[PDB]
């Protein structure tokens, strides 16, 4: 197949990707306006140049224990549609063209997990990062209740 | 001479003070390169988007990238010898003391 | 202490040849910014040859020109710190020496 | 001794000449940043009769406007440096024609 | 007369620092010819490039390149100057200092 | 004989001097690496637009840019035995004055 | 004297030995240069072969022929200046000589 190409960033100490073409902006995390009795997932929304986006906690959907804005530094804002929304990271690495014989499956043993969420690792000299599949994870996640 | 060490003790003091003025505007040129290293990523993702259009200026973002860290190399190099040049001024506060003292 | 007088001479020295070593550096840091808007002026080139692609690349251009500048003023700035600073070591050192003739 | 003090005189009188020669060729760079500023309105018009082939010659022209701006402010700040170095002299031959009377 | 002679010596540092300052302002005046011959071989760049219509972009580029080539040769004549000037402020000190052993 | 050792002195300035006006040669050599690297991001340019009847062009590019620090590198060790030479010079006078003075 | 001269005269063969060593760096950067120069005009003779698209390269790989050439003038300007120096370094070992007997 043709190659595919990754947008690269940290996460709890380890190393994931996601695609570029979905990525609008990276930005520095600054602090989140915040509404009363939301879901864990969503920390609030923020207003980048007139324009309000969606701020959600990448740390506590993948179970890692990393502090607000202490061990976070970056927003990454994302477009999907008409649904635009900042991913809270720690950093952004690089970006990174991957064959897709280069991905090795994840090694999770959850079923829509390992395959529909985790595409992957992209295995680049021996060093492995965790390949996301952005838009079945929004698109299931937030809108499963 | 008793007020010629107190002198040189307080010169001493002086260029401790401009050492670290001296570090001070080298750690903002420490994050501008930061900055620069972050926009160069914004720039490669940017030319990524206009595709056989933007790989010229994808190698224009590469050594925005490579100036970037090595602006960090050269802000360690000069870090490096401001923290020798700390050393050095401990060194002539001590051996002036000890030139009071005998 | 004569010769613990003349170790203060020779550190004096010692941390003008650290000053000048770190002059040296910031020569680097103004031919990087200098190197930087050169790239930025290929940004902006990249940005008019891309057209209606080129509007993202426009911005880059506009940003990397300013921290080129706001760098290439913090060298100039930089460099100024130590010339006063060299100035101060070669005072520190005259002193002791104008104070060996007593 | 009045000798000593007469040939000071003539070496200051060769540091005038001397900056006078150098404020004639700021005179020509002056002219040819004049010109490089109406050589870049001309290639404004080129750029613009080019159109769609013409966009990035049209950058080159507006950083060459810069360039000649530039030129031309560097040498009117010579020029006050010259203004003040020229008065320097007046200065310097008065305190070298009253060490002469004195 | 001491004073008178101290006075002369200032503001004989006071002219070596100024003429020290126009060749700071000389090394921006070459660092821009620099620039401008990028310009220049960009504009001929463009000029290859758009064939028949890069006819207009090859004489401004030619013509600008002279303009840089008169600009770098003119900054030549005042680095020239520059050294001529600080040796005839060598003479000066020199007459000075042999003053001082008369 | 002291005028022979004051023109073995004037003779080691001179030899400092002329090591002193290679180093300025070797800063436009520095300047022209620079400028190289502004030509392989050129001949870099038109290759990423080019692509496939650009990988002569990209390869040439990378051999050029090689070229230019391997340049760049000799240049270094060049100002090292320059500085060396300069520090060798200055032994060297102050040897014939201590032969002078005793 | 005695030693001392022995030990200046050591010193300017020091000089000249490490003058030789800037001289074969300096060769070999003139070699470098006339490859580069060639290296160039094949790549345009490359770039003739490659039609329309070819015609800013060549522009590029004749820039880099004139870098190549002002290098190698500039390499020349340090082998005369090599020259000076190892001459002015034959007139100290003659006043040298001259002293070593007075």
């Amino acid at each position: 197949p043709s190659g595919q190409e990754f947008l690269v960033f940290t996460l709890g100490d380890e190393e994931y990707g996601i695609d570029i073409l979905k990525v609008q902006e990276i930005r520095g995390y600054d602090q989140v306006t915040r509404i009363a009795n939301t879901p864990a997932f969503i920390k609030g929304v923020t207003n980048l140049r007139g324009v309000i986006v969606p701020i959600v906690d990448l740390r506590i959907k993948f179970s890692q224990v990393d502090v607000d804005y202490n061990d976070n530094t970056v927003v990454i804002v994302l477009n999907l549609g008409q649904r635009v929304v900042g991913i809270v990271v720690d950093g952004v690495s690089d970006v990174l063209s991957l064959t897709a014989e280069q991905i090795r499956p994840a090694p999770e043993f959850a079923v829509t997990l390992s395959t529909e969420y985790l595409t992957g690792l992209g295995a680049l000299g021996d060093r492995m990062l965790i390949l996301v599949n952005i838009e079945k994870l929004l698109n299931s996640e937030e809108m499963a209740l | 001479g008793g007020k010629v060490v107190d002198n040189v003790v307080q010169t001493m003091r002086d260029i401790s003070t401009s050492s670290q003025k001296i570090a001070d505007i080298i750690s903002v040129i420490d994050g501008i390169a930061f900055q620069t290293n972050i926009l160069a990523l914004n720039a490669a993702v940017e030319a990524a988007r206009a595709g056989e259009q933007g790989r010229g200026f994808a190698v224009v973002a590469g050594e925005v990238r490579n100036l970037a860290q090595r602006s960090a190399q050269a802000a360690r190099e000069i870090k490096s010898l401001i923290e020798d040049s700390v050393g050095k001024v401990d060194v002539g506060s001590t051996l002036v003391e000890s030139a009071g003292e005998t």
